[PDB]
RNA sequence: GAACGCCCCGCCGGCGGAUGCCUCGGCCCGGGCGGCGACGAAGAGCGCGGCGGAGCGCGAGACGCGGUGCGGACCCGCCCGCCCCGAGAAGCACCGACCCUCGAACGCAGCGCGCCCGGCGCCGCCGCCUCGGCGCCC
RNA sequence: GGCCCCGGGGGCGAAGGCGGCGCGCAGGCCCCGCCGGACCGGCCUCUGGUGCAGAUCUCGGCAGCAGUAGCGCUACUCCGCCCCCGGAGGACUGAGGGGGAGACGGGUUCCGCGGCGCCUGCAUCUGGCCGCGGGUGACUCGGGCCUAAGCGGCGGGUGAAG
RNA sequence: CGGCCCGAGGCGGCGGGGGCGACGGGCGGAACUUAAGCAUAUCAGUACGCCCCGGAGGAGAAACCAACCGGGAUUCCCCGUAGCGGCGAGCGACGCGGGAGGAGCCCGCCCCGAAGGCGCGCUGUGGGCGCCGCGAGGGGGCCCGAGGGCCCCGCCCGAGAGGGUGCAAGCCCCGUACGGCGGGCGAGUAGCGCUGCUUGAGCGUGCAGCGCGAAGGGAGGCGCGGCCCUUCCAAGGCUAAAUACGCCCCGGGACCGAUAGCGGACCAAGUAGCGCGAGCGAACGGUGAAAAGGACGCCCGGCCGCUCAAAAGACCUGAACCCGGCCGGCGCCGGCCCGCCGGCCCCGUCUCGAAACACGGACCGAGGAGCCACGCGCCGCGGCGAGCCCGAGGGCCCCGCGGCGGAGCGAGCGCGAGACGCCCCGGGCCCGCCGCGCCCCUGCGGGCGUGC
């Protein structure tokens, strides 16, 4: 099976020479809160992406770009990234011994954490003294109201 | 070593080719040697047997010269003139001893229009992979 | 290896280790956990308790990635730090240059106080803390921070 | 297989042993009957591969690089090595496409006693295994490693030889028959990439020498 | 006592088909391919060779006919036939035809009969010819 | 899968078979003589459909028993010369026949010539056995037609379908 | 009497029907078995029966998942527990994450109105891999029935894969390596009530009958009513690829070797033979290098001898059980040279106990029964170690996510471990669950303590 799948996009790069195998996809973000901080390629780009470089959705698809108008963008941080994608590929295309590209287009990585540095009075300003009460009150907002409601019924009631 | 992968090394298959073979590989298969002379002139190594070949044996129990009288191509094998079974008789008939055909270097050809035209073809054939060489 | 095994030992002996008096048969105590109420109550008894019953509320479709929470310790927090600069940070302890982890960038949720923190200032920003996290830090002159 | 049949017992009181049997009486279907099922039939789903880890795997062939480079164990696993200059044996080659010419290199170096060693033991095997496509069994000489040199079509032919490119070496080649010192005969540009190929191995390094 | 029976101190014979060696066969894996039929399929019956029982093949043009190429001395017995710078045995590949009865099986039946001088089965779609209705109207 | 120091043993005789000595506590191993006529191993590492007295075991061959138990329908004899053919004698079946013919079933068993390998539970020169040739002719006999008891078909009806 | 409507007979062209031991789609649908009994459950949404395509088929471009600093039609591969259950025995999805592959669209509705495919249609057409061919290179001497054997001296090698040849052949012959041709958005609907089947779907996973029957609507893994938020648009349709597979052809194998391997290795096996029928179903491989397949003579089938290395003569070798002729003698262990003396019940099995009047076994040969897959526990060894790891896949080599371990406890809201110790055992103290003094800041919240 391995050589049989070689075999098979081995004669489709021949057929589509000088063409990449694979469209250029977006970045976008892991669903979970689990994989949150993390990039992966997903399926097109959103309408409001090409509307943001000009390009029309025939257009792009054209020139070999995969185009997905069911999405919608969540922020505009996702557009800021995948706009700079599609800005930089439209820059290193060219169309007419061509250079045929391997492998997935404009890979994503993810880059491994940096330390940074600080002063710790600035950082103080930012919290209470006591921050566990703080989060703690938080935490337990919504039950403390309900026992409140329902120690001022039982006074109301008892008159 | 081998390379091509649309040919058997199995000996089953390669018995089972050699026989039940086709009457033309079976003709084919039933080559010798031509001599010296004939090698010279003709600038061929080997022939198919044939009826009015002349041939000098060795390497058996019978060896001597004879001409080709009858081809066994069920057995690969030819009855050659002279080279017999010892009788039992002073009277009665000769029968032949069949020799292989690779015990044999043929000694004088028979000819005609198809052996002419065949040997013809097969040195041109060799001048190319000689020219390709 | 078929010849090292234990039941090749046994050739010319009849019964292979299973008995004359008792014997090898099907099945002659049944298939599976049966019994475990019944006639295998000691064996179930002995080793399994709170294997039959009931307890506690059920969910019919639980959210592994809500329910999902890491969490580390603050004796793990300075190997988080690459090496080749710990001991730099370690000798110009600052109030002014300190060094920032974010344990969400490695991914961990909660930051918990087992252990003991150099003497170093430091910041930490994590998505929520223990009471003596807290205290540890606080007392080592670092600062909590919540992270979005 | 044992099973297209049709067969029951005939049961008690016929004076006869209770085996399943074909219509007219014919044992059938019992591991002792003519014609019947296997006890316990094989079957393909048998583990036939293994695993092993991959550090375990560069260190196998990291040993057995190692067992090559010794006078005692090439000597001692089978080899002729009397008449070699040295054990870890670097050639200059170029470029070898004639086995004339490599048979030339190997006389000139002095490996001519293993190759010939090798090509005078062919013989037809033993047993049933000539039946099956491995009729003959010759013996093993030196083993060639190269890197940019083309010498594969002129050192193939000769028997008991073996080719290997310096970027993937087989551990069964390295101990044949499970044993370890080969003979190698080595590229310049082969025993010059080694070094390198290590340094591709990525977050690998190798064991500890010991005493 | 001899003889019968038994054991073998050895030498030969029977009956039977084990053991050893061999193998144009099985089994397993993988890769191809995925190509029937009312223009009559799959399958069945009967018949066909110079001397012809079985199996393969073929269909009253029957152990096969023609065309294009290749090939180049045989054709298992007895007979014929061929033989040669082309005159052509064995063999191979494509293509064109022939293709009895039954069978989805098609004039009815299954071996016997018709209606009419072409021929003559069922369903469906689209057209067309010829027609019915105290349906709606004229 | 390897090794078996100029590359392991073999028609100057392999595997197997039959007798005989030696070694080992033993499982077993090794050698010699005779047969046989083409393949076979000792040591290291690997693998398994890996060792039989028994299962009223399976398949095949086969002993004692043992020259043993056994071979309704009255009946043959003399000569030519066998239970076959001929002549002469003596009997039987006894017209609901051991007679002469059909229906069904069988399928060439029918006829002539020849024969004894098989069969003819004894024999055979006999034969429904074996070989080689042959053989059944319809306007008027039957089938084809008619309908019996029945069976099928029919715009359609029903059922997930058949 | 004509038109339109609804029908009838005939004629022409075209299409359908049957066939397959797989893969695929739609229906109907068991029981054995397990639960150590047996009804629910399980086996199994399997066997089997009926229908229907194709080279694949089915599915498919959200009335989707989710709860995120969010993804984005369908299929397939890797990976892993919510739940169901005489809460028993058992049963059991999926999203997120990593890969293979990747592709999108249009009818009704609305506008034009015959612009159309014009004998129709205004009850609405049309537009918006296979075929060829060449092909290198060894003699001389012994001996044999026969040189591929033994001795000694050589050649070819891009070819020492192999088959044949009278005995182990690179060089005796076919082949083998190296190359040429072809190439504006869907009504008896959605939903609801009652009932039957089905699902992990649990006050309903999906379907269906019957009764009722909408307008903005659907969904958010616990019901009902109200207010919000997030996210989609059912009741119409088409669509490549990655995926699965017998027959038949091709290649390979630590597989079987004639009672084995398919039932079937044998010029005539689903054959001969058996059954009214559905159906059942064997046994039988091997002369020799060459048929050279058996001269001449003598008796009246036999004897002599003939071919051949050899009868190997209907055929390789040719064991055992059992038997015939010639020759010798009249059970195991032990001593002695040898027929005396001493000892000795029939094994296997169940059983407290077998020589048993307990059962199996006339004899002989060949065959004949703890193997494999998965899961769980413990032990040993190898590699690396707060880490570890040949998923799938992509380029015996190289790169390669989960996952498991790293923190526990609690039904859950949740909270969350340092103090000692060569090792082991015990003591003490810390974390969670249950309880209770006391102090306080942001408060049924924090701190500090006491107890099983
Ligand atoms: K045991
Ligand atoms: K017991
Ligand atoms: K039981
Ligand atoms: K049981
Ligand atoms: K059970
Ligand atoms: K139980
Ligand atoms: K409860
Ligand atoms: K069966
Ligand atoms: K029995
Ligand atoms: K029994
Ligand atoms: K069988
Ligand atoms: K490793
Ligand atoms: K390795
Ligand atoms: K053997
Ligand atoms: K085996
Ligand atoms: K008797
Ligand atoms: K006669
Ligand atoms: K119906
Ligand atoms: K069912
Ligand atoms: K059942
Ligand atoms: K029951
Ligand atoms: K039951
Ligand atoms: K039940
Ligand atoms: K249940
Ligand atoms: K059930
Ligand atoms: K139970
Ligand atoms: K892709
Ligand atoms: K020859
Ligand atoms: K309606
Ligand atoms: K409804
Ligand atoms: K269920
Ligand atoms: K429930
Ligand atoms: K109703
Ligand atoms: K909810
Ligand atoms: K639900
Ligand atoms: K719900
Ligand atoms: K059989
Ligand atoms: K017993
Ligand atoms: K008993
Ligand atoms: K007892
Ligand atoms: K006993
Ligand atoms: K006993
Ligand atoms: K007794
Ligand atoms: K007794
Ligand atoms: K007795
Ligand atoms: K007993
Ligand atoms: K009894
Ligand atoms: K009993
Ligand atoms: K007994
Ligand atoms: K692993
Ligand atoms: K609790
Ligand atoms: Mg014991
Ligand atoms: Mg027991
Ligand atoms: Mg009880
Ligand atoms: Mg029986
Ligand atoms: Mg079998
Ligand atoms: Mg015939
Ligand atoms: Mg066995
Ligand atoms: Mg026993
Ligand atoms: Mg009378
Ligand atoms: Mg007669
Ligand atoms: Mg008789
Ligand atoms: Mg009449
Ligand atoms: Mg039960
Ligand atoms: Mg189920
Ligand atoms: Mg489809
Ligand atoms: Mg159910
Ligand atoms: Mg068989
Ligand atoms: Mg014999
Ligand atoms: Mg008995
Ligand atoms: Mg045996």
């Amino acid at each position: 099976r391995k050589i049989r799948r070689r075999q098979t996009r081995l004669q489709k790069a021949k057929a589509i020479f000088p063409c990449p195998l694979q469209k250029l996809r977006p970045s976008v973000t892991r669903c979970s809160q689990k994989f949150n901080l993390t990039q992966r390629i997903g399926r097109g780009f959103t309408l409001r992406e090409l509307q943001g470089v000009g390009l029309s959705a025939g257009k792009a698809r054209q020139i070999g770009i995969a185009v997905d108008p069911r999405r919608k963008n969540k922020s505009e941080e996702s557009v800021a990234r995948n706009v700079a994608r599609l800005k930089e590929y439209l820059s290193k295309v060219t169309i007419f011994q061509a250079i045929q590209h391997q492998g997935v287009v404009m890979p994503v990585v993810n880059p491994k954490p940096v330390i940074t540095t600080g002063s710790i009075a600035e950082a103080k300003k930012e919290v209470p003294e006591n921050l566990f009460m703080y989060l703690r009150n938080a935490r337990t907002a919504r039950n403390r109201a309900r026992l409140a409601k329902r120690d001022a019924e039982r006074e109301a009631a008892a008159k | 070593m081998k390379l091509n992968s649309a040919v058997t090394a199995s000996r089953r298959k390669c018995r089972k080719a050699y026989f039940t073979a086709n009457a033309e590989t079976r003709a084919k298969m039933m080559s010798s040697r031509l001599s010296k002379e004939l090698r010279a002139e003709h600038k061929i190594k080997t022939m198919p047997i044939r009826r009015g070949d002349i041939v000098e044996i060795f390497t058996g129990g019978h060896k001597g010269t004879g001409k080709v009288v009858e081809v066994r191509r069920r057995d690969y094998k030819i009855c050659v003139e002279g080279i017999n079974q010892k009788a039992r008789n002073p009277e009665a008939k000769p029968v032949p001893y069949p020799i292989h055909p690779s015990n044999c270097i043929i000694k004088e050809l028979y000819m005609n229009g198809s052996r002419y035209r065949a040997i013809k073809r097969r040195q041109e054939r060799n001048a190319e992979r000689l020219a390709r060489i | 290896p078929t010849r090292i095994r234990k039941s090749r030992k046994r050739r010319g002996h009849r019964q292979m280790g299973y008995g004359r008096v008792g014997g090898h048969r099907k099945h002659p105590s049944g298939r599976g956990k049966a019994g475990g109420l019944q006639h295998k109550r000691t064996s179930f008894d002995k080793y399994h308790p709170g294997y039959f019953g009931k307890l506690g509320m059920r969910n019919y479709h639980v959210r592994r990635n809500i329910e999902y929470n890491p969490t580390i310790n603050i004796d793990k927090i300075w190997s988080l730090i690459p090496e080749e600069q710990r001991d730099g940070f370690l000798q110009r302890k600052s109030t002014t240059e300190a060094p920032v982890v974010d344990v969400t960038r490695f991914g961990f949720f909660k930051v918990l106080g087992r252990g003991s923190l150099p003497q170093c200032p430091i910041i930490i920003k994590a998505r929520y803390f223990s009471s003596d996290a807290e205290k540890k830090l606080r007392e080592v002159g670092g600062v909590p921070l919540l992270v979005p | 297989a044992g099973v297209q049949c049709t067969a029951h017992s005939w049961g008690p009181g016929r004076a006869v042993a209770r085996l399943p049997r074909k219509h007219g009486g014919i044992g059938a279907y019992a591991n002792f009957a003519r014609g019947g099922h296997m006890a316990h039939p094989t079957t393909v789903i048998r583990r036939w591969c293994r695993k092993v880890n991959l550090n375990q795997r560069r260190y196998a062939v990291a040993s057995a690089l190692a067992a090559s480079a010794n006078a005692a164990l090439v000597e001692a696993r089978g080899h002729r090595i009397a008449d070699v200059p040295s054990i870890p044996l670097v050639v200059d080659t170029d470029n070898v496409t004639k086995t004339k010419d490599a048979l030339a290199i190997i006389k000139a170096v002095g490996v001519l006693r293993d190759v010939e060693r090798c090509k005078d033991s062919r013989h037809i095997r033993a047993g049933r295994g000539k039946m099956r496509n491995r009729r003959y069994i010759t013996r093993k000489g030196p083993l060639v490693i190269y890197n940019t040199e083309d010498v594969a079509r002129g050192f193939r032919n000769l028997p008991g030889v073996d080719l290997c490119h310096v970027s993937s070496i087989r551990l069964l080649e390295l101990a044949p028959g499970s044993h370890p010192g080969r003979l190698i005969l080595w590229t310049k540009s082969a025993f010059a990439s080694l070094d390198d190929v290590y340094a591709a191995k990525q977050n690998y390094t190798l064991p500890r020498s010991c005493i």
